C-alpha cells in the first residue's frame, strides 16, 4: 500500500487495498460475523 | 461486405507501390483480372456501392481517398498538429500518422520533446 | 495384470496423425486469406475468433494482423472477442 | 490384355458424355468425327566479397528440356532416404515408353543418388 | 436396523458416483485434444479406498465433505479383555441419541 | 618419456559442421524451382536443402542467409563445400556472400580395440560419467576441461562429438585412453 | 480434388488438340469444351483403382529432382523397369509425382 | 453384501453416453464419435498383499496383527468396451480388466481361508480356535460397525 | 484424502433445507497452483501397483527440491512426478523399470529419460547399477512358480554376470532368459510367448539371448536343484 | 472524441480534479428526441474553490 502510494496513484489499486485492509482488521478480533467472509483457508483446525 | 474491403484494400495497396492518380471501377477489375464478373454485379457496386460510403469524395469522373484528405509534405506534421490546438478540434491517433505518412519513426524523433505522449 | 508397450496406446497414436499434416504452414501475400471472407462473413454478421482459426490455416499472432486491417473489435456484450467487418 | 484394357476406357469415356452433347444442341455425328481424328493422333578466395573463383561447380541446365525423356506423371505414397540410398514407393501412374502408353497400379523399387 | 447391509451399500454407493465422476472429468480432455481413450488412467484406486478406511477408524461416517454431522461415534474399538467383554461388543446395539 | 604409458591409436574424424552467413534476403520459393538438387517442404521445414555430388555434404540454407553445411571429412573440405553452394546461387543472379564462417561440430571415431569395464568406471567418475543399461547400451562421457563429449560402448568404440578445433579431439583422447587401459577385463 | 496434371499429358493433349480443331470449324460452343474436359478427368479418377490391378518394378540412378508446391518432381537417368514381360531399358525418365 | 448388494447398483446402468463435439467448417464431418462402456459381473478373489518387491503374498490375518496390516481383498470388475463411434467400424466389442480397488473383508466370511478349517488346522496356524470374528481389521486395530 | 476438507469448521455443508450453498476454494496459493496438482497424481499412480508409502513419502520431497529452485520451470508437470519415482525406488533396493512406469502415465519412455539426466544436476546425487537377482520376485510369483524355481533363476542370472557371458545386453532382457531356462527343467514348463509379455519384452529379444547361454546351460544351474528335465533334451529356439 | 482518451481513463482523471476541490458538476434532467432521460455532466474551471 505504501509502494503503491510512493508511485502512480491510480484509483483500482488503492480502493482494493483499502477494502482488503479492512477485512483483516475486522475477522481478526471479531471472527464469528454472519454475512462476512472469514481468514479461513484449507486447513481445519478451528481458529482461536 | 466482402468485397467491399476488397476494393478499398486494392485502391490503397497500390498507391503505395509508385501510382498517385485517381481510380475508377474498370480499372480495378481490368488489373486485378476480375472483369468476368457479370453485367448485374458491376453496375449494382457503382450507383450504391460507392455511393452510400459516407466519406467517399468526388473530383469529376474518377474517385480520390478517404483516410487522408492531405497532400503528401515534408514539413506538415508540425503544422497540422498545431491547428488542432489553436483551433480546438481534437487530436489525431498515432495509428494514423504511421498509415498516412509512411515511416513517421523518423519525424517525430527530430522534433524533440514538441510531441506529447499517451499511454493508453 | 496389464500390458506394458514401453510407452502408451493413447499417444503413439496422435503421433502418427500429428506427423500426417503439421500446423507449421508457410505464408505469403495477403490474398488468399481476404478472399476466403466473403464466402464466411454472407451468412451472420459476426462470428467467433476462435471459429476463424479452425476454418483459415494462421496462428493467432499473424491472424491479429489481418482482423485489425479491415476489421475491428468489439465485445458485443458478450466479453468473448468478437472481429466483424468494417461498416465504413 | 494392355491393348484390350485401353478400348474399355475409351468407350466408357465417349458413351458417357453423349448427353452433354444434347443439351448444347450438338448433333450425334460431331461425336463420331471426334473419336476418328482422335484415335489416329495415337498410331583460392581471400577476400570475403568475391566468389567467382569456385565456379564450374554445377552441370549443364540444358540436358533436361530437349525432349529426350519420357514424362511419366503419378502420385507417391512414402519417401525415405538414408545417406546414398533413396527408397520410393509410387502408385497409380501412365507411363509413356517412346511412344507405347503403359499403366500400372504400384510401384515400388530402389535407386541411389 | 442398520446392520452391515444397507450401512455398507450407502458408502460402497456414494464412492461409485465419484468413480464414474473422475472418469468424466478426464473424458472431457478427449474431445478437446482428440487422442486415444485411456481407461487404466482415469480409473482411481486409492480415492475409493480412502474412504473407506478413514470411516471405519476414526468412527467417522458419510463423504466428510457434505454428510458428517448426522452420523458420528458409529465405528468403535472392540474391547479385549474376558470372552464375554468381546461378545458383548459385537452384539451391541445403538441409537441416534434422539 | 611419453605423456601416457601406451597411446597409439589416434581417433579419426567423419563429420565436420560449419554455418556461414549470406548477408542477404533470398526468396525461398524461387530458390527450389531453379535448382536441381534441393528438397523445400514448407508444411515440414522451411528450409532449401541442397545437396551435390563432389563433397559428400549437405546445405541447410535457412531464411536470412544462414546455410549448415554438414557431412564433411576435414576442416578443409567444409570450406571448400561452403563456398560450392555460394556459387550456384549467385549464377541464379542473386547478390550472394561469403560472411561469418567459422568451426561448429567435428564429430569424430575411434576404437581402442579392447573393452573394459563399464561397472567400475561410472561409480570412481560419478561426476563425470553416466552409464544406463536399460535406457541405451553406452556410457557417456563429459570431461570439463576441453569441452568434449565422449560415447563409451560396450565394444571400445569410442565416438567422440562436440568439438570446434580438431587440437581438442586428439587431446581428450590422449587423456582418456590410459585411463581405460587399467580396466581391462 | 480434382488433378490437373493429367490434361497435360500423353492422354491429355491429344483429345485438347481434336477439340480445339472443331471450335475454329464453327460447329461447338467454347463454353462446351470445359464440361466436356471437367468430365473427362472425373472418369479418369475412377478407373484408376478399379481397372488397374496390374504393377511394375522400376530400379535406375537418382541425376536432378525439385519439389515444389507438394509435387515431387524426379528426373531419372538409366532406370530398367523390371516387368516380368516387357522389358524396356531407357536412358533417362522423368517422374512427376503429387499428393 | 459381497454378493448382491455390490452387484444391484452395477446392475442398473453404470454406464454413461459421450458425444465427440461437432467441430464445423473443417472439411468432412459427418457424424462425430461416439463412445460408451459396459460392465457384466464384479469378481472378488483371495485376499492378497504386495510387499516392497511386488510380489503376491497370502493375507494372513494373523500375520497383519503383529505388522499392523489392514485385513482387505482386491476387488476387481469386467469391463467391456462396446463403442459405437457411428462410423464404418460399426458393432465392435472390446474386453479390457482395469483394477479398482479393495474392499473391507469380515472374518469368519465365505471367502476367507480360516472359515472351514477345524480345531487341529486352527491350532497349526498360531490362531485361538475359541475366538471368532464379526469384526474389521483396519491397521491393525480391531474395529467393528456396530448396528 | 480425497479432496481437500479444511478450513471454515461451521461450513459443515450448510444448505438450509434443500441444499443449495457449499462453497469452493479459489485461488488460495496462485504461484503454488502447478505444485498441487502434483502432490495428488503421484499418490494416484503409486497405488494402482500397490507400493509402499515410504517410497511416495520420499517421491514428493524430491519435487519439493527441484520446484524451489525453479530451474526447470518449462517442463510439463507429468513427465517431471513421473521421474522422480525412479529415483526414489532406486534408494530402497527395488527399483522399478520403465515399463511399468509408461502404463500409468501418459508420459513416454524418450520423454523420462531426458528429464532424468536433468534432475541429478540440479540436486547432485549419485546413482547405482541395477541388478538382476531383484527382479526374480514379482516376476516369479505372476507365473505361480515355487521357490525352488525361483532361487534357481537367481543363481543362473548372477553368475553370467560375473563370467561375462552376455555383454552388451540389459539386465532386463538377460533376466528374462533365465526363467525360461529354469522353467523348462521344472514341471512348470513356459513358452516364450508367455514370459516375455509379462516382462515386456519382444519374442526374438529372448532368442537372441537364449542362443548365447545356451552351451553354459549345466554349468549355471546350482548344485541344490531337482533336475527334471535332462539338459541333453533341452529345445532349442 | 477531442483527446481520444478511454471511458475508464478520462473518468479516473476528472475525478483527480473533482476530489480536489478544482471543478464542480452541473446534472442536467430533459428528454431528448427519442423520448429517454438524458443526463449530462458539465465540467468547467470554477475559481471559487
Amino acid at each position: 500500500l505504501r509502494r503503491n502510494e510512493q508511485n502512480g496513484a491510480a484509483a483500482h489499486v488503492i480502493a482494493e487495498d483499502v477494502k482488503l485492509l479492512q477485512f483483516h482488521v475486522a475477522t481478526m478480533v471479531d471472527n464469528e460475523l454472519p454475512g462476512l467472509p472469514r481468514a479461513m483457508q484449507k486447513s481445519g483446525r478451528p481458529l482461536k | 461486405f466482402g468485397v467491399l474491403a476488397k476494393i478499398v484494400n486494392y485502391m490503397k495497396t497500390r498507391h503505395q507501390r509508385g501510382d498517385t492518380h485517381p481510380l475508377t471501377l474498370d480499372e480495378i477489375l481490368d488489373e486485378t483480372q476480375h472483369l468476368d464478373i457479370g453485367l448485374k454485379q458491376k453496375q449494382w457496386l457503382m450507383t450504391e456501392a460507392l455511393v452510400n460510403n459516407p466519406k467517399i469524395e468526388v473530383i469529376d469522373g474518377k474517385y480520390a481517398f478517404k483516410p487522408k484528405y492531405n497532400v503528401r509534405d515534408k514539413k506538415a506534421l508540425l503544422r497540422l498538429l498545431d491547428q488542432h490546438d489553436q483551433r480546438g478540434l481534437g487530436g489525431i491517433l498515432l495509428e494514423d500518422i504511421e498509415e498516412a505518412l509512411p515511416n513517421s519513426q523518423k519525424a517525430v524523433k527530430a522534433l524533440g520533446d514538441q510531441i506529447l505522449f499517451v499511454n493508453r | 495384470t496389464n500390458y506394458k508397450p514401453v510407452a502408451n496406446h493413447q499417444y503413439n497414436i496422435e503421433y502418427e496423425r500429428k506427423k500426417k499434416e503439421d500446423g507449421k504452414r508457410a505464408r505469403a501475400d495477403k490474398q488468399h486469406v481476404l478472399d476466403m471472407l466473403f464466402s464466411a462473413f454472407e451468412k451472420h454478421q459476426y462470428y467467433n475468433l476462435k471459429d476463424l482459426v479452425d476454418i483459415t490455416k494462421q496462428p493467432v499472432v499473424y491472424l491479429k494482423e489481418i482482423l485489425k486491417e479491415i476489421g475491428v473489435q468489439n465485445v458485443k456484450g458478450i466479453h468473448k472477442n468478437t472481429w466483424e467487418l468494417k461498416p465504413e | 490384355t494392355v491393348p484390350k484394357l485401353y478400348r474399355s476406357v475409351i468407350e466408357d469415356v465417349i458413351n458417357d458424355v453423349r448427353d452433354i452433347f444434347l443439351d448444347d444442341g450438338v448433333d450425334e455425328q460431331v461425336l463420331m468425327e471426334l473419336k476418328t481424328l482422335w484415335e489416329n493422333k495415337l498410331m583460392g578466395q581471400v577476400e570475403e566479397e568475391p566468389l567467382n573463383s569456385e565456379d564450374d561447380v554445377s552441370d549443364e541446365e540444358g540436358q533436361e528440356l530437349f525432349d529426350t525423356e519420357n514424362v511419366v506423371v503419378c502420385q507417391y505414397d512414402k519417401i525415405h532416404r538414408s545417406k546414398n540410398k533413396w527408397k520410393f514407393h509410387l502408385k497409380d501412374g501412365i507411363m509413356n515408353l517412346n511412344g507405347r502408353d503403359y499403366i500400372f497400379s504400384k510401384a515400388i523399387g530402389d535407386a541411389e543418388w | 436396523l442398520d446392520l452391515a447391509g444397507p450401512l455398507l451399500a450407502f458408502l460402497f454407493r456414494g464412492m461409485f458416483k465419484n468413480l464414474l465422476k473422475e472418469v468424466r472429468i478426464y473424458a472431457q480432455k478427449f474431445i478437446d485434444r482428440g487422442k486415444d481413450f485411456n481407461l487404466e488412467l482415469a480409473i482411481k484406486t486409492r480415492i475409493i479406498s480412502d474412504g473407506l478406511k478413514y470411516s471405519l477408524a476414526t468412527g467417522n461416517w458419510g463423504d466428510q465433505k457434505k454428510a458428517h454431522q448426522a452420523r458420528a461415534g458409529v465405528s468403535q474399538v472392540l474391547n479385549r479383555l474376558t470372552f464375554a467383554s468381546t461378545l458383548s461388543h459385537l452384539r451391541r446395539l445403538n441409537s441416534p441419541i434422539g | 618419456t611419453p605423456a601416457s604409458e601406451s597411446s597409439g591409436i589416434v581417433p579419426q574424424l567423419q563429420n565436420i559442421v560449419s554455418t556461414v552467413n549470406l548477408g542477404c534476403k533470398l526468396d525461398l520459393k524461387t530458390i527450389a524451382l531453379r535448382a536441381r538438387n534441393a528438397e523445400y517442404n514448407p508444411k515440414r521445414f522451411a528450409a532449401v536443402i541442397m545437396r551435390i555430388r563432389e563433397p559428400r555434404t549437405t546445405a541447410l540454407i535457412f531464411s536470412s542467409g544462414k546455410m549448415v553445411c554438414t557431412g564433411a571429412k576435414s576442416e578443409e573440405q567444409s570450406r571448400l563445400a561452403a563456398r560450392k553452394y555460394a556459387r550456384v546461387v549467385q549464377k541464379l543472379g542473386f547478390p550472394a556472400k561469403f560472411l561469418d564462417f567459422k568451426i561448429q561440430n567435428m564429430v569424430g571415431s575411434c576404437d581402442v580395440k579392447f573393452p573394459i569395464r563399464l561397472e567400475g568406471l561410472v561409480l570412481t567418475h560419478q561426476q563425470f560419467s553416466s552409464y544406463e543399461p536399460e535406457l541405451f547400451p553406452g556410457l557417456i562421457y563429459r570431461m570439463i576441461k576441453p569441452r568434449i563429449v565422449l560415447l563409451i560402448f560396450v565394444s571400445g568404440k569410442v565416438v567422440l562429438t562436440g568439438a570446434k578445433v580438431r587440437a581438442e579431439i586428439y587431446e581428450a583422447f590422449e587423456n582418456i585412453y590410459p585411463i581405460l587401459k587399467g580396466f581391462r577385463k | 480434388m480434382a488433378y490437373q496434371l493429367y490434361r497435360n499429358t500423353t492422354l491429355g493433349n491429344s483429345l485438347q488438340e481434336s477439340l480445339d480443331e472443331l471450335i475454329q470449324s464453327q460447329q461447338i460452343t467454347p463454353q462446351l469444351a470445359l464440361q466436356v474436359l471437367l468430365q473427362f478427368d472425373k472418369a479418369i479418377n475412377a478407373a484408376l483403382a478399379q481397372r488397374v490391378r496390374n504393377r511394375v518394378n522400376f530400379r535406375g540412378s537418382l541425376n536432378t529432382y525439385r519439389f515444389c508446391d507438394n509435387v515431387w518432381t524426379f528426373v531419372l537417368n538409366d532406370v530398367e523397369f523390371r516387368e516380368v514381360t516387357e522389358l524396356i531399358k531407357v536412358d533417362k525418365v522423368k517422374i512427376v509425382a503429387c499428393d | 453384501f459381497i454378493q448382491m448388494s455390490v452387484q444391484r447398483i452395477v446392475e442398473d446402468a453404470p454406464p454413461i453416453d459421450l458425444q465427440a463435439e461437432a467441430q464445423h467448417a473443417s472439411g468432412e464431418v459427418e457424424e462425430p464419435p461416439r463412445y460408451l462402456l459396459k460392465f457384466e459381473q464384479i469378481y472378488l478373489s483371495k485376499p492378497t498383499h504386495w510387499e516392497r518387491d511386488g510380489a503376491p503374498s497370502p493375507m494372513m490375518p494373523n500375520e497383519a496383527r503383529l505388522r499392523n496390516l489392514t485385513y482387505s481383498a482386491p476387488l476387481y470388475v469386467d469391463i467391456t468396451k462396446t463403442v459405437i463411434k457411428e462410423g464404418e467400424e460399426q458393432l465392435q466389442t472390446q474386453h479390457q480388466k482395469t483394477f479398482i480397488g479393495k474392499i473391507p473383508i469380515m472374518l469368519r466370511s465365505t471367502y476367507c481361508l480360516l472359515n472351514g478349517l477345524t480345531d487341529r488346522d486352527l491350532c497349526e496356524l498360531n490362531e485361538c480356535p475359541l475366538d471368532p470374528g464379526g469384526y474389521f481389521i483396519i491397521n491393525g486395530s480391531e474395529k467393528v460397525l456396530i448396528a | 484424502l480425497s479432496t481437500m476438507i479444511g478450513k471454515g469448521t461451521g461450513a459443515a455443508s450448510f444448505d438450509e433445507f434443500g441444499n443449495s450453498k457449499y462453497q469452493n476454494r479459489r485461488t488460495m496459493s496462485s504461484s503454488d497452483r502447478a505444485m498441487m496438482n502434483a502432490f495428488k497424481e503421484i499418490t494416484t499412480m503409486a497405488d494402482r501397483i500397490n507400493l509402499p508409502r515410504n517410497i511416495v513419502d520420499r517421491t514428493n520431497n524430491l519435487f519439493k527440491q527441484v520446484y524451489e529452485q525453479k530451474s526447470l520451470k518449462g517442463r510439463a508437470n507429468d513427465a517431471i512426478a513421473s521421474a522422480c519415482l525412479y529415483i526414489a525406488c532406486r534408494q530402497e533396493g527395488v527399483p522399478r523399470t520403465f515399463k511399468e512406469i509408461c502404463a500409468v502415465s501418459r508420459i513416454s519412455k524418450k520423454e523420462i529419460g531426458r528429464c532424468f539426466k536433468l534432475i541429478l544436476k540440479a540436486l547432485e546425487t549419485s546413482v547405482d547399477l541395477i541388478t538382476t537377482g531383484d527382479f526374480m520376485s514379482r516376476f516369479c510369483s505372476n507365473l505361480c512358480l515355487p521357490k525352488q524355481v525361483q532361487m534357481a533363476a537367481t543363481h543362473i542370472a548372477r553368475k553370467a554376470v560375473e563370467l561375462d557371458l552376455v555383454p552388451g545386453r540389459s539386465p532386463i532382457s538377460v533376466a528374462a532368459a533365465a526363467i525360461y531356462m529354469a522353467s523348462q527343467a521344472s514341471a512348470e514348463k513356459r513358452t516364450q510367448k508367455e514370459i516375455g509379455d509379462i516382462a515386456g519384452v519382444a519374442d526374438v529379444t529372448i532368442r537372441q539371448s537364449y542362443r548365447l547361454i545356451y552351451p553354459r546351460a549345466p554349468d549355471l544351474f546350482p548344485t541344490d536343484f531337482k533336475f527334471d528335465t535332462p539338459v541333453d533334451k533341452l529345445p532349442q529356439l | 472524441e477531442l483527446l481520444k482518451f478511454d471511458r475508464k481513463q478520462l473518468r479516473s482523471v476528472l475525478n483527480n480534479l473533482k476530489g480536489d476541490k478544482f471543478i464542480k458538476c452541473r446534472m442536467r434532467v430533459e428528454t431528448a428526441a427519442d423520448g429517454k432521460t438524458t443526463r449530462h455532466n458539465y465540467y468547467f474551471i470554477n475559481y471559487r474553490t
